[PDB]
């Protein structure tokens, strides 16, 4: 059978590999570096485009750009570079031999779904392809046809009620606030403590810090009080040039913005609130199988202690005769990619692919007839 | 010479050993997580069954 | 001397980096282990309670 490349379009990490395997085989940063100055390398070759880990090692001399900003492809040129690198550098295979599965947000722009369909088929010459909602794949990785997924990426958070494998198009909710924003916010609040960070390279350390040291508090006022009353809510981090910095209440404050969007000046409601409001758009006999399967997904959900917080919050908004229970997969950061690996290796799914012939007949439009 | 050489060599012996130990620590983390995955999936299946039973019992 | 010294210095830097990554993998392993232990304790409790209910359900 044809080996399908599953490529998760994560906004701060690419996750890529082959279908039928239990885990991604390449996990690298979504970063394209291009030179700030030319002349840097003399006696050695210069290139102008570095991608992923190659770019990461050269960060000092590169201008980093993100291909995907807030789950939205913002530059077609940087999306292409990521792709060129995925196939030829990272997996070292011809894409033209391998069908492609691409991941997307709910309500991912149609003009974008098309430019993605077109770019894959004309330049890479893919034999077949498909595009699928991130949360639907994470639900298949959770072994379920039906449930509501809180998917919080490295850039967007969605609440996605799904039923018999279809995401409910009137009931889904979105929040632009997650891992990308979270770094920029963390950096702000550290400047406020007097650990000013103004350089973007230092920003990436702040990113790493965030992933390692942030934790979801179970009670925001009680932990805040604890940090005000004692310095036991602080963890040290040694910067790689030396210099020991102390990260305080910023640890739980940073992700606190997910529950209270007003802290960054939004009119948006919180991730627990949009969970509750999303299920309340659904019919009562499916509210049962939706509430019974509240699933966490994506990189932002890997902060410890999140389940007890989300269990709390949802039981407080929701009536005490729906079964409330948080499902947190063992490696929830990958559950989109794992769900794509499952879906692309089902014998029933092989009828669904966009073929090169259907693209030649209808142009990039074909995704809006084959994908749902 | 000899001291700088002996110090290097042991430093490499030590590095080699630290990489071996890193792979071992990595393996063990994987064995723990897998086990952790198996218990977790058994806990969850029992829970879903339990809640259906608390309800079946209330319903009955 | 110098060449050997430059090789030793490189060897030392590599050893430090491996030891930090190793300490991290140990910590992550310790954490999987903790995670696992709470999960096992829940698993037991959900099972007993699902079983306890199986008796009560039969009775109703």
């Amino acid at each position: 059978e044809t080996t399908a490349l599953v490529c998760d379009n994560g906004s701060g990490l690419v996750k890529a590999g082959f279908a039928g395997d239990d885990a991604p085989r390449a996990v690298f940063p979504s970063i394209v570096g291009r030179p700030r100055h030319q002349g840097v390398m003399v006696g050695m070759g210069q290139k102008d485009s570095y991608v992923g880990d190659e770019a990461q090692s050269k960060r000092g001399i590169l201008t980093l750009k993100y291909p995907i900003e807030h789950g939205i492809i913002t530059n077609w040129d940087d999306m292409e570079k990521i792709w060129h690198h995925t196939f030829y550098n990272e997996l070292r295979v011809a894409p033209e031999e391998h069908p492609t599965l691409l991941t997307e947000a709910p309500l991912n722009p149609k003009a974008n779904r098309e430019k993605m369909t077109q770019i894959m088929f004309e330049t890479f010459n893919v034999p077949a392809m498909y595009v699928a909602i991130q949360a639907v794949l994470s639900l298949y990785a959770s072994g379920r046809t039906t449930g509501i997924v809180l998917d919080s990426g490295d850039g967007v958070t969605h609440n996605v009620p799904i039923y018999e494998g279809y995401a409910l198009p009137h009931a889904i909710m979105r929040l632009d606030l997650a891992g990308r924003d979270l770094t920029d916010y963390l950096m702000k609040i550290l400047t406020e403590r007097g650990y000013s960070f103004v350089t973007t390279a230092e920003r990436e350390i702040v990113r790493d810090i965030k992933e390692k040291l942030c934790y979801v508090a179970l009670d925001f006022e009680n932990e805040m009080a604890t940090a005000a009353s004692s310095s036991s809510l602080e963890k040290s981090y040694e910067l790689p040039d030396g210099q020991v910095i102390t990260i305080g209440n910023e640890r739980f404050r940073c992700p606190e913005t997910l529950f209270q969007p007003s802290f960054i000046g939004m009119e948006s409601a919180g991730i627990h609130e949009t969970t509750y409001n999303s299920i309340m758009k659904c019919d009562i006999d499916i509210r049962k199988d939706l509430y019974a399967n509240n699933v966490l997904s994506g990189g932002t959900t890997m902060y410890p202690g999140i389940a007890d917080r989300m269990q709390k919050e949802i039981t407080a908004l929701a009536p005490s005769t729906m079964k409330i229970k948080i499902i947190a997969p063992p490696e929830r950061k990958y559950s989109v990619w794992i769900g794509g690996s499952i879906l692309a290796s089902l014998s029933t799914f092989q009828q669904m692919w966009i073929s090169k012939q259907e693209y030649d007949e209808a142009g990039p439009s074909i995704v809006h007839r084959k994908c749902f | 010479i000899q001291l700088v050489e002996e110090e290097l060599d042991r430093a490499q012996e030590r590095l080699a050993t630290a990489l071996q130990k890193l792979e071992e620590a990595e393996k063990a983390a994987d064995e723990s997580e897998r086990g952790m995955k198996v218990i977790e999936s058994r806990a969850q299946k029992d829970e879903e069954k339990m809640e259906i039973q608390e309800i079946q019992l209330k319903e009955a």
